């Protein structure tokens, strides 16, 4: 019979993560954006959706 | 902007274009074809506005500077912030039926009198903000008349010190001190930081002028000042000269160090000019244009 292709993944016992550093890599437990003189003298809402 | 009211009281009540009703000088120095620009421009208007203008020169009209003289009033209270500027239209609509309902020879002649002491007697409003006694001279010198002239180690000091701290809230128009509670405060800027706790401060230095102390000790003033205390310290220093105090009380420790403070900043200034304008001479990462910068300064 004709038909079309579904392809899903299955992922468990974990969680996402997107850590703040430029490059997305972690190099250190502070990171690069983090002791950035922005974002520690100034304040920045989030509007996340 | 302004510096007087009644200029724009003569701004919003005269006409913008020369008449022969209120300004005869200019209105008829034009019908005689006597001007330097533009003279020959009063014979090529037709008898439309000649008669209308010619007539009303040689003899003039008689208008009521009634609605004009009180704009010279209205504005001069508002300019000094004593009526809110949303409630004018309010008391002009007031005035104007105050001096028609009681209008007489003398009523016309006593307004005339105070459309100008708010222009040559208004002065006084030039003069403190310059001398700045709205909040800085007799309201120091309430806090100047609560201190003890009483002090057992350094006498001569004490009465220098003070001397010196008139003199900065009169070299200075934006700084005033105040009566905020049963303690009087001085801030160094309308709307401005560094209010510091006048009161707590000088308490603080009471018992404190003569020490003595020596050059081998830093970190024994957390028990015995106080961080505004170490602020108008701050805030005396670059208004206190090498004579106030001298060499060697702990004031010298204080107030001699914290204009070298202060002098290295008035020139590492200069400094920090150069180096966020050669990041862009080169090509730098903006953000890692300050980082570096900051911690080769402190």
């Amino acid at each position: 019979v004709p038909s079309l292709t579904q392809k899903k993944f299955l992922c468990d016992r974990t969680m996402w993560r997107i850590p703040f550093s430029s490059n997305f890599m972690s190099m250190g437990a502070l990171t690069d954006l983090g002791q950035n003189m922005l974002y520690a003298n100034s304040a920045h809402a989030l509007d996340m959706t | 902007q302004q510096v007087d009211p009644a200029m724009l009281a003569a701004l919003q009540s005269q006409p913008s274009g020369v008449t022969p009703s209120d300004d005869w000088a200019a209105a008829m120095d034009r019908i005689l074809a006597l001007t330097t620009r533009n003279p020959e421009a009063f014979r090529q208007q037709p008898q439309a506005n000649r008669f209308s203008a010619i007539l009303e020169a040689v003899v003039p009209s008689r208008t009521n500077p009634t609605h004009e003289k009180v704009l010279a009033i209205v504005n001069a209270l508002t300019e000094s912030k004593a009526i809110r500027k949303d409630e004018a239209g309010l008391i002009y609509n007031a005035l104007l039926e105050r001096v028609a309902r009681y209008n007489s020879t003398n009523v016309q002649a006593n307004l005339d009198r105070l459309t100008t002491d708010v222009r040559e007697a208004v002065a006084q409003r030039e003069r403190f903000m310059h001398d700045t006694n709205l909040g800085s001279q007799v309201a120091l010198n309430a806090f100047l008349s609560t201190l003890p002239a009483n002090v057992p180690r350094g006498q001569e000091d004490y009465v220098s010190f003070i001397s010196a701290l008139r003199l900065l809230v009169a070299e200075v128009p934006q700084s005033e001190v105040y009566q905020s509670g049963p303690d009087y405060f001085f801030q160094t800027s309308r709307q401005g930081l560094q209010t510091v706790n006048l009161t707590q401060a000088f308490k603080n230095l009471q018992g404190m002028w003569g020490v003595r102390a020596p050059v081998g000790d830093r970190a024994t003033i957390s028990s015995l000042l106080t961080p505004n205390t170490r602020l108008l310290l701050l805030l005396i220093a670059p208004f206190t000269n090498s004579s106030t105090i001298s060499r060697d009380s702990y004031l010298g420790h204080l107030i001699t160090l914290y204009r070298e403070a202060i002098g290295q900043t008035q020139v590492d200034e200069q400094t920090f000019q150069e180096i966020t304008s050669v990041s862009r001479a080169l090509g730098q990462q903006d953000t890692g244009s300050l980082e570096a910068t900051l911690n080769f300064l402190l």
